[PDB]
């Protein structure tokens, strides 16, 4: 079980910086719905 | 400043649990997937012997 | 009640009686300041020159690594290269074995172990695994096990400097020799089993079996004299080692086949058979192993024996040592006669937890096939 | 961590190791849930007193567990592996034989053992009854060892003595159906 | 660090305040007892009266008598200091 | 409603501590100007010297004239009411 | 679900003060004597 | 009005919903994150 | 009333340190245990692989 069945796989890299601060912003804004918070904060956030 | 703990609290539990969840689903996903392919073939095998 | 009336109001004359001074407090008395103050006091306070205050200071640290609030908060500001340094004094005893315990409590959290292999507190564990003290050594095992909990702790154990764990097992082996310390020897072959199941162990297998040697080490504390989790670690450790085909040669080389089906019985604690009926279905794969598990005088009537529905893990560890056993050409007619038939079909028939059902359909197909043709698995 | 207000005079001294014993009982308390915290830390404080003093109430519960009025059972327990429960069981001296039978089958190593420890703890003399012997067997029954349904209890009794009659150790030891156990 | 929201008092004396309320803060954990060390530590001292209030959420309506009187901030508590 | 935590004062005193306390909740909601309003009430009431504190996270230490103190909660916030 | 008992504090308050009354040298039989005492 | 660490809320349902989050990016392990991750909110609030 | 103060700290402070302690040592045990739950299906399989 050495190599044959475990696949390497690791966290994207950038991806801790973008969970952190997604946190900060639903913890200090405190929506009622959080994916209605989370759709607008990441459509605002790519453009 | 004082939200900060809470947050790396909070993400250290999600980043560490979400990673082992996935690295042991995938494992077990591969180990059951090879047991198939050798029931497959010898499912195959079994046809053959029939046909003859 | 005039005696109550005037109790009180002697009380609340008492009360308003403006006292004197907050006189100075003794300079060995710690205390927590209002809110984040606490944590930059204590890490200084752990550094500073009188002894006295540096132990009651563990003491406190230890009191305030328990929330993980206040662990990240004492960590991120720097306790973890204090409470080692302090660890590694040697002139007294109990502030190393304070010392220990306090890194058992720093360990819990993943941050905690990270920082602890950061600040190259692992070898500092390693090292203190052979203080000459008692206690210290078991909250030393105790805390490098809590920190093995993870991978990353496991592959930093893996790879620091030359050899650790086979020390490890080397201690092992010479506490049992020499007296009957049985707590410390079951934490470190615990803990050694949890650096097998390192993802990539290739490694860790690599060092053990290869230089250490573990198998005749293990099968000689296999024996049903030592103390019954003693027996326990070691056969889930020869379990793991087992993956690899040379430590499957050279168990059964050794013999220790006949040693893991003597704990096989319904009259034993479910863990210890558990762990020896995984070591045997591990071993039943090379053509010895079956071979030395139907040459044992009882082994094959007790692998039947312990076929029951409940204790889940021992009824399918000994579903997977028949399936292996019963590839033989002889040990399908003893399966057989022993009823291992209607167990098997009971087993399969009225259980639910999917893996057990399909270790039963397998076991049940592997034990009524005499042509290379394979039947289609039961259901 | 020291524990001192601004105006508490010296005549209050805090023993030392009443933080940690506080400590102990506080979180046994929110871990057990209990229905009369009274009594539960009497029971408490007396178990751990005997323990430092010189393992009997985590068998007892253990024991408790496994059978599925019992403060005098405990209080027993902790004032007295065979020699021990053969004491309890002089000591009540008659819900009562089932946790002994039971605490006997648990710390028994095989099936020959346990009915060994059973005419021992039974009955003196070496001897006891045939009924007896046969409803202590029956206690282990379903959900503790197989191979003790209810067809071998018939057939143990009747290749074992009359219900009246006594059955010894050799007496059952060469009975129909009960050398397979064995 | 000090963040003095008020002060009528000399440049010594409200240093002295602000170590005193520093040392406070370092060796007591509730409320009462800071203000209690500050009260006591500036009637050793300064002048025979003091009155202290510790918190986080406050604001008086004092009559101190002048050239003794501070609100100040101090790691995340506010202190308000005054003799009457 | 009104909890008295500590008092040391006549309970006519008290009852209209207690009183212009409320009445004060119901002008102001900015807490300072509750300090505000107790402080005059209480000072044309009676000998002129007073102090008030309002608020929801506080801790004193405060040297009172004998038989003038209150300490007491209105809802959710405490008021501290004294005389030097 | 992991509260504290809905009567403990007072229960340990008493406690506490009649072991800082007494001063014993033995907290363990200490208490067992006391919650016994009291709960007949 | 917040003035202690303590009064921040943590929501009952935050932790699980953001590890089936990370569950997501580490099974894709893509490199466009952000647009990623807001397609798949939207999608999750659409649905819902 | 010479003892009021040190008993009420001290009792609030053993039972909020208890209650903390519990709940951490309840989180570490528990997740303990789910690694060994994995630990043991990782190896069965592994051994049904082998086999095949």
């Amino acid at each position: 079980m050495s190599s044959t069945y475990q696949k390497p796989i690791t966290i994207p890299g950038d991806f801790p910086a973008i969970l952190k601060a997604f946190t900060r912003e639903i913890l200090r804004a405190q929506p009622s719905n959080i994916y209605e918070f989370g759709a607008r904060y990441f459509s605002g956030l790519q453009g | 400043f004082e939200v900060e703990p809470i947050l790396e609290v909070l993400v250290g539990k999600v980043l560490e649990q979400g990673l082992m969840e996935v690295l042991e689903e995938e494992e077990l996903a591969a180990m059951r997937a090879h047991q198939e392919h050798f029931e497959q073939i010898r499912n195959a095998e079994l046809v053959a012997t029939q046909r003859m | 009640d005039s005696q109550a009336r005037i109790q009180a109001n002697l009380r609340h004359i008492q009360a308003f009686e403006a006292k004197p001074n907050p006189k100075a407090l003794p300079e060995t008395a710690v205390t927590r300041g209002f809110e984040k103050v606490a944590f930059p006091k204590l890490v200084r306070e752990l550094t500073c020159d009188n002894a006295v205050v540096r132990k009651k200071s563990l003491l406190a640290a230890r009191e305030l690594l328990s929330s993980p609030v206040n662990h990240v908060q004492c960590v991120a500001a720097g306790a973890t290269p204090a409470i080692v340094a302090l660890l590694q004094d040697q002139t007294d005893d109990e502030t190393r074995y304070y010392a220990a315990g306090t890194l058992k409590l720093l360990a819990a959290k993943e941050v905690g172990a990270r920082d602890l292999a950061q600040h190259s507190g692992l070898d500092a564990l390693a090292a203190a695994l052979e203080d000459p003290s008692e206690g210290v050594r078991d909250e030393a095992y105790g805390a490098l096990i809590e920190a093995a909990r993870f991978d990353s702790t496991r592959r930093a154990l893996e790879a620091c400097g030359s050899g650790a764990v086979l020390p490890r097992l080397m201690e092992l082996a010479l506490l049992e020799a020499q007296g009957g310390a049985a707590g410390r020897a079951q934490q470190g072959l615990v803990l050694l089993f949890t650096c097998t199941q390192a993802r990539h162990n290739a490694g860790i297998l690599s060092q053990l079996v290869d230089v250490a040697q573990a198998i005749p080490h293990l099968a000689g504390l296999l024996k049903p004299e030592l103390p019954m989790p003693v027996r326990h670690a070691a056969a889930e450790l020869l379990g793991a080692l087992a993956t690899r085909e040379d430590a499957k040669i050279q168990a059964v080389q050794v013999g220790a086949v006949p040693l893991l089906l003597l704990a096989a019985s319904p009259s034993v604690p479910v863990p210890f058979a558990t762990s020896a009926v995984a070591a045997l279905g591990a071993i039943t794969i090379r053509r010895e192993g079956k071979y030395a598990a139907l040459e044992s005088p009882g082994g094959l009537a007790g692998l039947v024996s312990v076929l029951d529905p409940c204790h889940e893990q021992l009824c399918i560890n000994a579903m997977t040592a028949v399936s292996n056993v019963a590839e033989a050409p002889e040990a399908r007619a003893i399966l057989v006669a022993s009823g291992a038939g209607p167990k098997l079909q009971h087993i399969f028939e009225t259980a639910t937890v999917e893996v057990v059902k399909r270790a039963a359909a397998q076991a049940i197909r592997q034990c009524r096939f005499k042509h290379l043709p394979y039947e289609v698995l039961p259901g | 961590m020291d524990v001192e207000p601004i105006f508490c005079a010296e005549q209050i001294v805090i023993p030392h190791n009443l933080a940690d014993i506080l400590k102990a009982y506080t979180k046994e308390v929110i871990r057990r849930q209990p229905t009369d915290l009274i009594a539960f830390s009497a029971k408490y404080f007396t178990n751990l007193a005997n323990v430092a003093s010189g393992a009997p109430a985590k068998e007892q519960l253990r024991q408790v567990y496994t059978r599925g009025t019992l403060t005098e059972s405990q209080v027993t327990g902790l004032c007295q592996a065979d020699a021990v429960v053969a004491k309890v069981m002089e000591v009540g001296a008659f819900d009562l034989s089932k946790f002994v039978f039971l605490c006997l089958a648990m710390s028994c190593e095989d099936f020959n053992r346990v009915c060994m420890g059973v005419f021992d703890v039974f009955s003196d003399n070496g001897s006891l009854p045939a009924q007896d012997l046969l409803t202590l067997i029956a206690h282990l029954g379903p959900d503790m060892d197989p191979e003790v349904t209810p067809a071998f209890l018939d057939a143990v009794a009747a290749e074992l003595p009359a219900g009246g009659g006594a059955v010894t150790y050799m007496e059952l030891c060469e009975a129909p159906s009960l050398k397979p156990k064995l | 660090k000090a963040v003095i929201k008020n002060a009528d008092m000399s440049e010594e004396m409200q240093a002295d305040a602000v170590d005193c309320a520093t040392q406070a803060l370092e060796k007591y954990n509730i409320e009462k007892d800071i203000a209690a060390y500050i009260k006591k530590e500036f009637d050793r001292k300064h002048n025979p009266t003091w009155h202290c209030i510790v918190g986080r959420n406050f604001g008086s309506y004092v009559t101190h008598e002048t050239k003794h009187f501070i609100y100040f901030y101090l790691g995340q508590v506010a202190i308000l200091l005054f003799k009457s």
